[PDB]
């Protein structure tokens, strides 16, 4: 079973898009009704178990292509829409709890909403990957939901975040480091899915070890990116990433030891296994330290180990082979340092699905824009 | 589907058995 | 296969027992010829590999029943034999190489010769014990011979040394502390045999551990007894002793682990076993440290481990049972100290077989004794 | 042969059975 720590969904205040005197004629005033309802619908799906990617993809697409007229220019003369600052939007943040923050910037809405959509795909993926029944086509669905979420986040960070006039506030969802932390985690989680698959399809030990090593690295690299944050809100989540890094370094040494045993290097296989078991114990302690850290989102539990399955057997095969010049119990002669892993994954590495917002709705014309008439 | 090396790959990027 | 270190036999100057003028008459003449021949025979036997305990016993009784005419008074009415100081005897020593020692006393000869028969017994014991096949009534023979040897050394020590007029030098066989050390090594070696039997017969681990620990103590006492001597001559010997101490302390720890495992103490079982394996690997060190140490006696090698057999089996049983508590290859919750063995053997301890010299030969008569005129 | 506890004993002094 897969267990993915989840921070809560962002929440927002309703927006009616009612400008009264500003808006004129059916066209413009009809656009404001569509935004009203598209945003309303898109906000409902977030909490709806019924909702699938096909439904979400359609809701978001609709709303964003309409909201895109508050950001982009229609003509290529001007750089940007004249409506950008017309509306005050209000949003909470994954790590900040009940406390919201407002900006009257349409771009602030685009990124907060787009962020939530991304956040949705990962939550949809985790419910899914949590099932015991989980099938192949469903596993692939999780792998994919994660790569989409990742590509969305990445796109916010790269092409969008730079445009906000309000400077980035540490701890808020809308700052660079934190979005980067989400992008990494998503890739990290897609690779876990692959690792389970590779262990189940009985793929080569070297392949698994490498993909496990690369995965632990993404987790370490994520935790690092969050190290700039204050402990209050970031502590539990960081304890989780630390936990996931240990878990997968355990797997790395475990499957790597098998590699070593096959190469007839006994003191090293033994040493690789001891570090695997050692890191797993570390991971269990962290899992305890994690369960006891207060912060955003509920705690999750791993359970469901396949690990000592594999471990018990490698330990059995190593000793059966290595008593010889090494065992039986008090061990000689074993390297003091754990065998260093620079392992390179040729298979399983996940990259984000490149994402882009829809162009401006066809409902947007120089005329229907001019029907707004600020003044 | 084949990676850069011409090896067949499944949807997950793993080789085909 | 059993391995017993042996210092060399003692060599003695040939004695004719030709007294010329002192000797008057056929009977005194004939009793001197029998002394000479019974002694020459006993001496030839020491180096006879075709000699067994029934042969030696016979040759020893003949000579010693005659020799005591030079020592004990016949009819009482007097203290000792008037002949005690008549002959000068010369014997080398086990630790002293080619440097002999001489006293003109019959008791010096008695003791020295008795010391050699007992030595011969321990030597007949190690030759047989060294054989590969080694039936059960061959093992009894080895065991019994060590016990006889022990009994003789003890008798010589307690009931004889006191009678010597000049005290033996340090390093000499005829000094009390040395003799005591042979007694202990004879006992310790007979129990090695009992230990080989207890193991093959699959006796209780508690019984084997106790006997193994008791045997190590005997080696530590012999070693501490020889401690006051000059390292020059004693160095190699005391090395073998300290070697055996380790060897048998390790066997104690092995069979004690099994005790702690049956009583379901997992942490301490593993530790006691780590100890067993540690000491044995050290004993293999002292083995070479012993081979390259210079001193009286040849070098012997153990080979023939039945140890790792037992260790490997204990380790398996212990790992299967104890893992999931103390871990697989990397052990947790393990006592930091090896348990101190205080163990008492209720079975298999060796007492020396009580020894007595034979009665003075009836061939010694006041008439034969009067035929000796010391003028 | 029995020891002081009445336990049947081996020629080497090990317990019989």
């Amino acid at each position: 079973t897969h267990w993915f720590h989840r921070n809560p969904l962002k929440a927002t205040a309703p927006v009616s898009f009612n400008y009264y005197g500003v808006v004129t004629g059916p066209s413009a005033s009809k656009i404001c009704n569509d935004l009203r309802s598209s945003r309303a619908r898109l906000l409902e799906l977030f909490t709806d178990l019924s909702c699938n990617p096909e439904m979400m993809k359609n809701a978001a697409d609709s709303y964003f292509s309409l909201l895109q007229g508050f950001i982009n220019s229609l003509d290529e003369s001007t750089q940007e829409s004249k409506l950008r600052y017309i509306q005050n939007f209000k949003w909470t943040d994954t790590l900040q709890g009940q406390v919201p923050s407002a900006q009257q910037d349409a771009v602030f809405e685009l990124i907060s909403m787009g962020f939530n959509v991304a956040l949705w795909y990962t939550k949809y993926a985790s419910r899914l990957a949590g099932k015991e029944n989980i099938t192949e086509d469903e596993a692939k669905e999780v792998h994919r939901s994660l790569k989409i979420a990742a590509g969305i986040f990445k796109h916010l960070k790269e092409s969008h975040l730079p445009k906000l006039i309000t400077p980035a506030e540490k701890g808020r969802d809308l700052e660079s480091r934190l979005i980067e932390a989400y992008v990494i985690q998503c890739q990290a989680e897609a690779q876990e899915v692959t690792i389970a698959r590779a262990i189940e399809l009985k793929h080569a030990p070297g392949l698994i070890a490498a993909l496990a090593y690369e995965t632990a690295n993404f987790y370490q690299k994520a935790d690092h990116t969050l190290s700039s944050l204050e402990p209050a809100y970031s502590a539990k989540w960081r304890k989780y990433l630390h936990l996931k890094m240990c878990f997968y370094t355990a797997y790395a040494y475990c499957y790597h030891g098998e590699t070593l045993l096959a190469s007839d290097k006994c003191g090293e296989a033994i040493r690789s296994l001891q570090e695997a078991e050692k890191l797993y114990a570390k991971a269990e302690a962290l899992c305890k330290e994690y369960g006891e850290t207060k912060g955003p989102g509920p705690t999750v539990k791993p359970s469901g180990h396949l690990f000592f399955r594999k471990l018990g057997n490698l330990v059995k095969n190593t000793l059966e082979k290595c008593q010889r010049e090494n065992g039986f119990i008090y061990f000689q002669k074993i390297p003091t340092e754990a065998p260093q892993l620079e392992l390179k994954a040729n298979y399983g590495l996940v990259e984000p699905i490149p994402f882009e917002f829809p162009p401006t709705s066809v409902q947007w014309t120089p005329e229907t824009l001019a029907a707004f008439d600020l003044t | 589907t084949k990676n850069k090396d011409g090896v067949l790959v499944d949807e997950f990027g793993l080789p085909q058995i």
